């Protein structure tokens, strides 16, 4: 298995960045991702979550509003299209995929974890 | 005494404790069969968002509440809990929380004044799917039967090819 | 928001001996929760399950225990690839929130 | 289809059928007593 | 040579047809709902008394 | 002198298993009670004028 | 529900139990002849019976 994430970069504050995250190895439509961030130093944080066919959302209260979240299936790709960011934001973000333990549910767990980017928020 | 409005009035009530809820999918909806309460709910496979019910705060914690007594009282030894619960809206006015789990091996919802509906569909489902089961198998038995006696004609036929001409053609 | 607080923030134990990390949340949570393992340069990787399934390919000396809102983790046989910083997250409610972190280091 | 070549056999290799098996039990009837009854309702 | 379909076939088995049963949907059905009872009462002191 | 089982056999019989239908029991189950859709009203002439 | 589930449970039980009990008494019925069909011709006795 292997995930990969490309759209880290500096941004200025109160602007828009989408995220992108391939991946391989599984099966993509029948599986539930998540987001998830590292302050420098800090702990671990859960961004969202989209459900294997993306029929619903759920989002952390810090991003509620803020965020967007989707999928597509077809090409077996994840994006986190994010905006109005904030100095707090600054942190690496890591794609994961649920653990897949039943057909449809969702574990809201982590079972396989990406290289993670950069999204550093500076003026 | 004054007291908040969400979280003392409720537009749901729980009405019973399943322990086991079987949930099955076909016919594209899925059907929540209890053999405790010998009960059969039908939904739309959509989770009913439960932010959609009028002052529904009390359904977040009394479905939790029963599911966490329910999980540690019998499933805590043989079951896994997987994921968080759902809300599903079933035919008639009854929305179920549902917990699944694996083996280690804004508007106000019209309910029904009566579950009788519901019960008749288990008790049908309860004598259609064995008895279909039991029908499936008498069928395959026979066509395997019929394939095992084809062994004793082909030979029969020599022995009297009249008498076995006779029957098989007619 | 279910807090999570994880305890100690960092121990030291030697290579063949017994650790147990403690992970205490806000709240009753029954069994809902997760235990993961970052190794140094790399990303996490999952370990526990509601807090008893042990994923495929851990090791079975490496298990965890605790009900309500105690759960602790606990490896009976300490392996040079074991010490690496280790985090309880756990998934009763919305939003999911993860432990403070405990790094397991050399003695 | 496929064609066979049967080598003739020996007795290296010996099989038999299954003898007559008992049949299950008639099923029990019900064991019901007759009787006259009045239900009552509070 | 000649094909197997070529020669008259009889059917030396005894045909038993089986149907299995087929799926039955119940949708609710009340004579009278609650709402329709509480109506019936010509006069309601509840709404009276309102 | 070999007993029976020293010999393979071969079951020359179609097996067909058959499972009866479990009894079952159903408890008593109703959406409201009687005393329910009674205290539904919002005023009880009975208790008000007592 | 209780009566109506009994009253069509007891009887198809019955004629379920009529079915397999017939089943097994044919089966062993068969017997009969297999045993004397094996000597005209082994080959296609042996063949079905042994798989
Ligand atoms: C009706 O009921 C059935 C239940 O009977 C229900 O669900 C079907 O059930 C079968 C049997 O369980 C399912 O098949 C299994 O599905 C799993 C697929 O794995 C996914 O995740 C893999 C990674 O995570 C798993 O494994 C890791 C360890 O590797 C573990 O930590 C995780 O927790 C998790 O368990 C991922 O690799 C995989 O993707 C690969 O495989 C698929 C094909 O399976 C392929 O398309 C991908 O390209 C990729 O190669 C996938 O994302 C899995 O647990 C399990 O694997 C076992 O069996 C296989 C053989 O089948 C062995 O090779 C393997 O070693 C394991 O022993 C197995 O494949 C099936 O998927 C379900 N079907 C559906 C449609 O979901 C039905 O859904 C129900 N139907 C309805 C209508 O409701
Ligand atoms: C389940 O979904 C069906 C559609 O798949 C819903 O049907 C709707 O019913 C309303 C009743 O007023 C109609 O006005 C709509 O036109 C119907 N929709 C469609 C697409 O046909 C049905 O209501 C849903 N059932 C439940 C219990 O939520
Ligand atoms: C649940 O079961 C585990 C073993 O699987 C046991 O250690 C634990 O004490 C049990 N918890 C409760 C609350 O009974
Ligand atoms: C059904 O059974 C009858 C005999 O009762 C047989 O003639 C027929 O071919 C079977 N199948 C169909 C499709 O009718
Ligand atoms: C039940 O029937 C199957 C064939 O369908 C047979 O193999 C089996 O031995 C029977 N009995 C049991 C106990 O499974």
């Amino acid at each position: 298995v292997q995930l990969v994430e490309t759209g880290g970069g500096v941004v200025r504050p109160g602007r828009s960045l989408r995220l992108s995250c391939t991946t391989s190895g599984f099966s993509f439509s029948g599986s539930a991702m998540h987001w998830v961030r590292q302050a420098p130093g800090k702990g671990l944080e859960w961004v969202a979550v989209i459900s294997h066919d993306g029929n619903i959302i759920q989002y952390h209260d810090s991003v509620k509003g803020r965020f967007t979240i989707s999928r597509d299936n077809s090409k077996n790709v994840l994006l986190l299209q994010m905006n109005s960011l904030r100095v707090d934001d600054t942190a690496m973000y890591y794609c994961a995929r649920d653990v897949w333990l039943l057909p449809a549910t969702i574990s809201y767990a982590f079972d396989f974890w990406g290289q993670g980017t950069m999204v550093t928020v500076s003026s | 005494d004054w007291v908040p409005k969400r979280p003392s009035v409720c537009t749901m009530t729980k009405w019973q404790e399943v322990d086991e809820m079987l949930r099955s999918e076909y016919g594209g909806s899925f059907r929540f069969s209890s053999d405790a309460i010998s009960t059969t709910f039908t939904t739309n496979l959509t989770e009913y968002p439960l932010s959609r019910v009028d002052l529904g705060d009390c359904i977040g914690k009394d479905a939790r509440d029963a599911m966490d007594r329910i999980f540690a009282r019998r499933y805590n030894a043989t079951h896994i809990k997987v994921g968080q619960p759902q809300y599903y809206l079933a035919n008639g006015g009854f929305l179920i929380a549902y917990q699944p789990l694996l083996s280690n091996t804004v508007e106000r919802i019209k309910t029904t004044s009566s579950i009788e509906f519901a019960r008749l569909q288990f008790t049908y489902n309860h004598i259609q799917r064995p008895v279909n089961d039991m029908l499936g198998r008498v069928a395959i038995a026979w066509c395997e039967e019929q394939n095992h006696e084809l062994t004793l004609w082909n030979e029969a036929r020599k022995l009297n090819p009249n008498a076995i001409a006779s029957v098989t053609v007619g | 928001v279910i807090w999570m607080t994880q305890s100690p923030p960092s121990l030291s134990a030697s290579i063949g001996d017994t650790v147990t990390i403690t992970c205490r949340a806000s709240q009753g949570i029954s069994n809902s929760i997760a235990w993961y393992q970052r190794r140094p340069g790399k990303a996490p990787e999952l370990l526990v399950y509601a807090a008893y399934r042990l994923q495929s390919g851990v090791p079975s000396r490496l298990s965890g225990s605790g009900s309500g809102a105690e759960y602790t983790l606990t490896i009976k046989n300490m392996q040079p690839e074991d010490f690496a910083t280790y985090y309880c997250q756990q998934y009763y409610d919305n939003p999911l929130t993860f432990g403070g972190g405990t790094k397991v280091e050399i003695k | 289809a496929n064609f066979y070549v049967c080598p003739p056999p020996t007795g290296a290799t010996v099989v038999q059928f299954e003898q007559p098996r008992r049949c299950p039990t008639r099923p029990e009837g019900q064991n019901y007593t007759e009787g006259i009854a009045v239900v009552f309702k509070e | 040579q000649l094909s197997r379909a070529d020669i008259t076939t009889v059917s030396t088995f005894i045909d038993l047809n089986i149907t299995m049963l087929e799926d039955h949907e119940f949708v609710p059905l009340e004579v009278y709902t609650r709402h329709e009872i509480k109506d019936s009462g010509l006069l309601d002191y509840t709404e009276v008394q309102r």
